[PDB]
């Protein structure tokens, strides 16, 4: 996270840390005791699926305070429409091997209904993005969980307000822009998979997933997030399914 | 009704045949007698921050 602040311990209780052989991989969002939403691109380079760990209740990476809960990942579900090495359909649904225990430090974020997310949540201007990603473009990552408030843009406005690059990914209907074009604030590498959480009448909801962007806080650019509202039905159906051997599961989308 | 101001619902909104509207709540919540508000039924409902809720 670039230009954010430390999320006070317990204020981002749905934040997940994903680890591969103990090393920082990506973020994620807890949506119930068993399920975590992350970005499909986080898993493009995974060789041994058994080395993937999800950590809940984490705050400061340099210390353990006993509020952390570690789980093995029993399943990584990715839409059939996602192509490794590309940006579209950047979502993954993770099944934890054993449920996490809900506590003051471990709470799921609400996965909203599609209609409510499209008709109401899509019009809330500001939403929170969080993670232990790079604090700066080409910089060191954060030791304490960071959080940033970002405004959402309509795709037409994002394209109008953005600098043209060339070989730049298209912003699809499965994405949205959020952030600032002045070089001050953005989500960054290592934040991928983490929540873009929207407040509405006292409750927080999952609206986006940190997905991609031109560098980090690059002048003339905005962060790009997976538009979670497009995947509600896909996610709900899979959460009702029985697990299958072999961690990686490609599931038809729609 | 649901298209404008979330049909007055705190959470989920369902339009019906005619001028009828049903508000609904996520799991771990129940709809109050006002037919719009949602109150937690569990200790750890989704989307609420316990340390901030406990003040
Ligand atoms: C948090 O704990 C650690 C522990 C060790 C390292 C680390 C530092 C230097 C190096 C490294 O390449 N060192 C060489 C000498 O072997 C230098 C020439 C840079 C000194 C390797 C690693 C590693 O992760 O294996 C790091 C660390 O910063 N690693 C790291 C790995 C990959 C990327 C990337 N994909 N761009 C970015 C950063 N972090
Ligand atoms: C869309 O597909 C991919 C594929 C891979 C990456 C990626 C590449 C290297 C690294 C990286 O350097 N990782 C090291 C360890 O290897 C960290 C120490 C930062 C975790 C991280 C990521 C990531 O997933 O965030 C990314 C990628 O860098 N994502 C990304 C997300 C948000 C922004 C922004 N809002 N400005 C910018 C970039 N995207
Ligand atoms: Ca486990």
């Amino acid at each position: 996270i670039v230009g954010g602040k430390v999320c006070p311990k317990g204020e981002c209780p749905w934040q997940v840390l994903l680890l591969v052989n103990g090393a920082q991989l990506c973020g994620g969002t807890l949506i119930n005791t068993i399920w975590v939403v992350s970005a499909a691109h986080c898993f493009d380079k995974i060789k041994n699926w058994r080395n993937l760990i999800a950590v809940l209740g984490e705050h400061d990476l340099s210390e353990h305070d006993g509020d952390e809960q570690s789980r093995r990942v029993a399943q990584v579900i990715i839409p059939s429409t996602y192509v490794p090495g590309t940006t579209n359909h950047d979502i993954a649904l993770l099944r934890l091997h054993q449920p996490v225990v809900l506590t003051d430090h471990v709470v799921p974020l609400c996965l909203p209904e599609r209609t409510f997310s499209e008709r109401t949540l899509a019009f809330v201007r500001f939403s929170l993005v969080s993670g232990w990603g790079q604090l700066l473009d080409r910089g060191a990552t954060a030791l304490e969980l960071m959080v940033l408030n970002v405004p959402r843009l309509m795709t037409q406005d994002c394209l109008q307000q953005s600098r043209k690059v060339g070989d730049s990914p298209n912003i699809t209907e499965y994405m949205f822009c959020a952030g600032y074009s002045d070089g001050s604030k953005d989500s960054c590498k290592g934040d991928s998979g983490g929540p873009h959480a929207t407040h509405y009448r006292g409750t927080w909801y999952l609206t986006g997933i940190v997905s991609w962007g031109q560098g980090c806080a690059t002048v003339g650019h905005f962060g790009v997030y997976t538009r979670v509202s497009q995947y509600i039905e896909w996610l709900q159906k899979l959460m009702r399914s029985e697990p299958r051997p072999g961690v990686l599961l490609r599931a038809p989308f729609p | 009704i649901c298209v404008n101001e979330n049909g007055g619902c705190e959470q989920y909104c369902s339009d019906h045949t005619g001028t009828k509207r049903s508000c609904r709540c996520h799991e771990g919540y129940s709809l109050l007698a006002d037919g719009v508000s949602c109150t937690p039924t569990v200790e750890y409902p989704c989307g609420k921050i316990p340390i901030l809720e406990k003040r």
